[PDB]
C-alpha cells in the first residue's frame, strides 16, 4: 500500500497473507470463513508451495495473535488467463479453521444484485495488505489499508493501456499518490456499509502503483459470488 | 425519484430487494433478520464484517 494509513489493532481482521517457505508475504488475501480465503489466481505462480497467516499486522514482532494454517484444496478458477488477468480469482480451503479473535474475522459475502446497486455506487472502498510502499520498493513490514474511490468504468477503459474486462473494476485516485501495489496482490477490497465490510473485490494489477492517470485494478467480486458460493460447497 | 430499495436502502440494515411493490430487507449469512424485519443481529461470536474489539 501507497499512501494510506496502519491497520490499528482490530480494524482489518480479515486480511490473510500468503508466505512461501521463506516465511515472507508474497500476497494476501481475505477471510471468508474459518476453512476458506479468497485471493487472486495469479498468486498461485508467485510461490511453489505456500501457506497462509492469519491475524499478523507487524511481520517484526509476535504480537501472540498470529497463526499458520496449510492450504487443503486449491480452487483455481478454470478461466484464468495470465495474458489479460481476466478472471484473477482463487479461494483455498484450510487443513484445519481459523481461530476468530481479535484481528481475526471473515469480511461478509454480499448477494450480487445488491452489492452492484448499492455497495459498488458508493463513493469509496478499503484496500489492504503488507504490500510495497511505493512502486519500487520493499514489502512493508506493517498491516496497511487505504480508502480508494470507485472509479467510473469508462474512466478506467480510457486510462488503461490493457483490456479492462466486465470481471475488473477500477478504484483509487488519478494523480494523488496513494494505491495498492505489488504484494497487496490477491488481498480485501471490501465496502463498509452501515459498520458491516462486505468483501467486494481482490487485488489484481495495475501499471505501476499511484502512476498518474492509472488506477488500481481489482477482481469484480460480484461477478463471482455463484462461483464462490460452488468452491466453498 | 428514489423509492423503496433506492431509498436509504430501504431502511434494510443489509441486503434490500424489491418484491412486488415493496422491500424485503435479509441479512449476511451469521446474521438474523430482526423483529421489525429490517435490522440484523449477530447469531453468534465473530459475525462476518465486524471490526474486531475482543
Ligand atoms: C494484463 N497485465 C496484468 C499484470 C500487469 N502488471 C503490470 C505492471 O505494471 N506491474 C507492476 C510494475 C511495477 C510495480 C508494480 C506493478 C504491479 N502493481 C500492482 O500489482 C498493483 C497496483 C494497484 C493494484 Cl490495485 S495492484 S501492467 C499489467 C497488465
Ligand atoms: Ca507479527
Ligand atoms: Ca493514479
Amino acid at each position: 500500500i501507497v499512501g494510506g494509513q496502519e491497520c490499528k489493532d482490530g480494524e482489518c481482521p480479515w486480511q490473510a497473507l500468503l508466505i512461501n517457505e521463506e516465511n515472507e508475504g508474497f500476497c494476501g488475501g481475505t477471510i471468508l470463513s474459518e476453512f476458506y480465503i479468497l485471493t487472486a489466481a495469479h498468486c498461485l505462480y508467485q510461490a511453489k508451495r505456500f501457506k497462509v497467516r492469519v491475524g499478523d499486522r507487524n511481520t517484526e514482532q509476535e504480537e501472540g495473535g498470529e497463526a499458520v494454517h496449510e492450504v487443503e484444496v486449491v480452487i483455481k478458477h478454470n478461466r484464468f488467463t495470465k495474458e489479460t488477468y481476466d478472471f484473477d480469482i482463487a479461494v483455498l480451503r484450510l487443513k484445519t479453521p481459523i481461530t476468530f479473535r481479535m484481528n481475526v474475522a471473515p469480511a461478509c459475502l454480499p448477494e450480487r444484485d445488491w452489492a452492484e446497486s448499492t455497495l459498488m455506487t458508493q463513493k469509496t472502498g478499503i484496500v489492504s495488505g503488507f504490500g510495497r510502499t511505493h512502486e519500487k520498493g520493499r514489502q512493508s513490514t506493517r498491516l496497511k489499508m487505504l480508502e480508494v474511490p470507485y472509479v467510473d468504468r469508462n474512466s478506467c477503459k480510457l486510462s488503461s493501456s490493457f483490456i479492462i474486462t466486465q470481471n475488473m473494476f477500477c478504484a483509487g485516485y488519478d494523480t494523488k499518490q496513494e494505491d495498492a501495489c505489488q504484494g497487496d496482490s490477491g488481498g480485501p477490497h471490501v465496502t463498509r456499509f452501515k459498520d458491516t465490510y462486505f468483501v467486494t473485490g481482490i487485488v489484481s494489477w495495475g501499471e505501476g502503483c499511484a502512476r498518474k492517470g492509472k488506477y488500481g485494478i481489482y477482481t469484480k467480486v460480484t461477478a463471482f459470488l455463484k462461483w464462490i458460493d460452488r468452491s466453498m460447497k | 425519484t428514489r423509492k423503496l430499495c433506492s431509498l436509504d436502502n430501504g431502511d434494510c440494515d443489509q441486503f434490500c430487494h424489491e418484491e412486488q411493490n415493496s422491500v424485503v430487507c435479509s441479512c449476511a449469512r451469521g446474521y438474523t433478520l430482526a423483529d421489525n424485519g429490517k435490522a440484523c443481529i449477530p447469531t453468534g461470536p465473530y459475525p462476518c464484517g465486524k471490526q474486531t474489539l475482543e
